[PDB]
């Protein structure tokens, strides 16, 4: 999932292109805060993006409550869609 | 009233209206990617001592 995130920051265009003087003077001030302000905002979805140590603990976000719904009473492989229709072999058979 | 026709903008204003924003260096953004891609190399290379290779595709011994 993380991989999906990175493609579109491939597809980042190259800001650095403009960081000459001849793109600093031409530029509205305000529009030129806001241009080096969306510079490094990049490197911060950058610089996080490619933060694959911390995946590891993310993971162990997700694991807990999935081992809990498998420690089920009835069955670990338990759903749904088979306890409805196990109730119709129980209910529509005689009491 | 000789100041009065000196311009009234300050030589301050002059010089925080130019240099408005502290511009960008050519090698911040080297040294920015350069340490992000060092998390790229660690992680995902398959020489590197930090792979994830081993704890996202586990072995099969």
């Amino acid at each position: 999932l993380s991989n999906e995130r990175y493609q579109l920051l491939s597809q980042w265009p190259d800001f650095t292109t403009m960081y000459g003087k001849d793109f600093y003077y031409r530029a509205h001030p305000e529009d030129l805060k806001k241009f080096y302000d969306a510079a490094d905002e990049y490197y911060k979805l950058y610089e996080t993006v490619t933060e694959f140590d911390s995946l590891s603990a993310l993971a162990s976000q997700v694991v807990p409550n999935y081992a809990a719904r498998r420690r089920s009473t009835v069955h670990p492989a338990i759903g749904s869609t088979v306890a409805d229709g196990a109730f119709t072999n129980f209910l529509l058979s005689k009491q | 009233d000789r100041v009065l026709s000196l311009p009234a903008v300050s030589k301050n204003q002059v010089l925080e209206n130019v240099f408005h924003t502290a511009p960008k260096a050519p090698v911040e953004h080297l040294e920015k990617m350069v340490s992000a891609n060092s998390k790229v190399y660690d992680a995902l290379n398959l020489q590197s001592k930090r792979v994830l290779i081993w704890q996202v595709k586990p072995a099969l011994f």
